[PDB]
């Protein structure tokens, strides 16, 4: 019986809720005082982190500068001043000119000049304090970019203080990173992601599982690589331009053909056979 | 390509033969298909490097559902995705992956 | 802007969520059917009904995208039910009936851990359901998790193997965190005793990676408390006071970046918080 | 430059920063640059140094 004596420890059910979801988006529903209705409101001019930005930010390895200036320019289109600031602030401070020195008895490394480590150091706390994940990922990005007997202990305890990132906080930055990616990810950018994460120190795992090997061309021997370890041939030969595939390659897992990727979509552009004469139509056997 | 199909067509003995074969890198077996995980050791499928998608998975155009594969970098994702990256960047989008799978052909 | 969603239901709407991205919707009502639409470019399209329940439907949750579109549902006949969709169409995929009272909450762990899925109960069980492939799944139940009841779970924000902890409420007036052993066995790991009257409502905030854990809590007598562990290696949490509502709270929401807190209670309206500088919390609303 | 010649940072965020690192600069017998900047900034860092530390500079 619902409702019943039985029902004792049973909570009263709820009338309203309110709820986050998405990126930028509050769901709520309220009790109507015939059910009620569902409201979704954009809240996205009370988070810290902006999408605009997101979709404009940059992150180019071997420039430097540029990628600094750019950001400044996006920054200071979209309305924050003290990204401005920090931007060119980073311009400045991460220079060319600036590298150490292998010698730790030359000259003293830039890190250790008060503007910084400790001006970094300051940052990161400030934004750490206002939980500005998007900026605190950035900083560390491009920073971290720069680095790309007794004697033996001097030596290595230079190593470590000529990084503008402390070497004890990786996990931290690391961390930072990860959210800003994932974020990302769920703000629909997959691009911005894969730059992101580009910098991480920790790698990941490769895949544990099935994977694709390659009968070879001449000795017909099952060989896992490019280059055959019996004939040292090329195993791999496109079907179309006959030529040996290094690169990115397709190929269909009911007939076992495939070639350059560019090649093959040239042919199924137009085409619905597979291109070897074997009479699968690879394209049905193969879009699952 | 059109004469390989009129000759297939009319000889059935010079049917060409496989060039891709599936084996696990865990249980060691070969395996022939599709196949939604592995036979032995259930172990999925690599998933897509930008959409963490795993193979197989549904979702004119309908060729951006392939899966491109390079062999040196031992990397892969959906067709779409992987060319649009290719398009504006050089690298293997996976971290700490330096191959440069599309131009390396040329 | 605001959208605007007609459910169309029967009856009282008990709970809503949209999917990761953001552009669908589902909702629960006591008309025992679960509704989901599409809500790109501010539109109201039913893509699916679905009536699998013999009861009242009390909580649903999406899981992430990364294993494809999977929903659960808790209702109160005492069963949990996956739908997925294959080929376009939503269906049931599996159902679960280990419990002998109402299941009253459900909530997915995060993604590094796989797909596992958290179920708390008013028989005072706690079933976790693990995916093991093939369609098949494992369960394992924590017996005797609260003295009446449990009401709420929450799962942990994910940290470096690893080590999977999450946080329970039920009518002890007691919150009690859980953490799994090297084994495989759950055991439990701390108390809490600070609320007064039944809790209702426990919410893990998300991590940035900040060195601080953050929980909040809701009951029955209208006490909303947030805990705070600042050290690891203490383990211990520090409660305090946000608000004294003159009625029950509900429900308690935290941001992506957990710095706003979105709280709903039974005088049918809806309140928001910030941490002021000083420490203490403010309304925005 | 960019420090002082300009939802906003705090008005005195830089202080401490500027302070310790004319302090650095004092520390290693480089006077030259340190009294430079005390004199080009003027009142802006004035009074965040004592004036025994701002007279042995001189001098
Ligand atoms: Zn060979
Ligand atoms: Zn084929
Ligand atoms: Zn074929
Ligand atoms: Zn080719
Ligand atoms: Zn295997
Ligand atoms: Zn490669
Ligand atoms: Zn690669
Ligand atoms: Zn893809």
């Amino acid at each position: 019986a619902y409702g019943s004596y039985q029902d004792a420890n049973i909570p009263f059910p709820r009338t309203s809720g309110a709820r986050f979801c998405g990126a930028g988006y509050l769901v709520y529903f309220t009790r109507p005082m015939a059910a009620g209705k569902v409201i979704i409101q954009d809240i996205a001019c009370l988070l810290p982190v902006h999408k605009s930005l997101g979709e404009l930010y940059i992150l180019n390895v071997n420039d430097i500068q540029e990628t600094c200036q750019k950001n400044a320019a996006s920054a200071l289109l979209v309305g924050r001043k003290d990204l401005v600031q920090v931007w060119s602030l980073a311009t400045v401070a991460t220079d060319l000119c600036l590298g150490p020195k292998s010698d730790p008895d030359l000259e003293t490394p830039w890190a250790r000049h008060p503007f910084g480590r400790q001006l970094l150091e300051s940052l990161l706390a400030h934004y750490c304090r206002l939980r500005d994940v998007q900026t605190l990922a950035m900083l560390c990005s491009v920073f971290e970019a720069q680095s790309r007997d007794p004697r033996e202990r001097e030596r290595d305890q230079h190593d470590k203080n000529k990084r503008l990132l402390d070497p004890a906080n990786t996990q931290q930055f690391d961390d930072f990173k990860k959210c800003y990616g994932e974020i990302l990810y769920r703000w629909g950018l997959r691009e911005k992601r894969a730059e992101v994460l580009k910098f991480v120190s920790c790698p990941p795992d490769p895949h544990k599982g099935i994977e694709f090997g390659v009968y070879c061309s001449h000795c017909r021997s099952e060989v896992r690589g490019t280059q055959c370890a019996i004939c040292k041939g090329f195993t791999f030969q496109c079907a179309i331009c006959h030529v040996a595939v290094r690169g990115s390659s397709n190929f269909c897992l009911t007939c076992g053909h495939g070639g350059h990727t560019s090649h093959m979509m040239e042919w199924f552009r137009t085409q619905e056979v597979c291109p070897t004469g074997c009479g699968c139509h690879c394209l049905l056997e193969s879009t699952f | 390509a059109e004469f390989d199909i009129h000759r297939s067509k009319l000889d059935p003995s010079s049917k060409p033969l496989a060039q891709v074969f599936v084996s696990c890198n865990f249980c060691g077996k070969s395996i022939s298909y599709k196949v939604t995980s592995c036979p032995g050791c259930r172990k999925p499928l690599p998933r897509c490097a930008l959409c963490l998608i795993n193979m197989g998975t549904p979702v004119l155009a309908q060729f951006n559902n392939w899966f491109t594969w390079c062999h040196n970098c031992r990397h892969g994702g959906h067709a779409g995705h992987m060319l649009s990256w290719f398009r504006d960047h050089a690298e293997c989008p996976v971290s700490a992956c330096t191959c440069k799978c599309m131009q390396l052909d040329t | 802007v605001i959208n605007t969603v007609d459910t169309s239901h029967e009856d009282m709407i008990h709970d809503a969520q949209m999917d990761y991205y953001g552009t669908r919707l589902a909702t629960c009502s006591s008309d025992r059917s679960v509704k989901i639409f599409d809500v790109r470019n501010g539109g109201q399209i039913l893509i699916a009904d679905l009536r699998g329940h013999e009861g009242p439907v009390w909580q649903v949750a999406w899981a992430h995208p990364m294993y494809g579109n999977i929903l659960a549902s808790c209702s109160y006949d005492r069963k949990v039910i996956i739908w997925r969709e294959e080929n376009g169409t939503w269906e049931k995929s599996h159902e679960h009936a280990g419990h002998d009272s109402s299941v009253n909450s459900v909530c997915w762990a995060p993604h590094d851990y796989g797909l596992i899925l958290a179920c708390g109960s008013s028989d005072g069980a706690i079933s976790l359901l693990t995916y093991t492939g093939e369609g098949q799944w494992e369960v394992k139940k924590i017996n005797n998790a609260h003295t009446i009841g449990c009401n709420a779970v929450s799962w942990a924000p994910a940290v470096v193997n690893y080590i999977k902890r999450f946080a329970s409420g039920g009518c002890d007036n007691l919150i009690k965190l859980w953490k799994e052993e090297e084994d495989g066995q759950w055991k439990e790991e701390q108390k809490l005793e600070a609320h007064s009257d039944w809790v209702r409502d426990v919410a893990w905030a998300p991590s940035i990676g900040l060195p601080t854990s953050t929980i909040a809590s809701c009951s029955q007598d209208g006490r909303v408390f947030i805990w705070t562990c600042d050290d690891a290696s203490s383990n211990t949490w520090s409660p305090k006071l946000l608000h004294k509502f003159n009625d029950v709270v509900w429900h308690v929401s935290w941001s992506i970046t957990a710095n706003i807190l979105a709280v709903s209670g039974g005088d049918n309206k809806v309140t928001l918080w910030k941490e002021s500088v000083d420490g203490q919390w403010v309304c925005i609303s | 430059r960019i420090i002082y010649c300009s939802s906003r940072l705090p008005p005195d965020f830089f202080g401490v920063l500027v302070r310790d690192m004319l302090h650095f600069y004092a520390e290693q017998g480089d006077v030259q640059m340190a009294v430079s900047v005390l004199i080009v900034l003027g009142e802006r860092v004035r009074k965040d140094i004592d004036e025994q530390t701002q007279e042995h500079w001189y001098t």
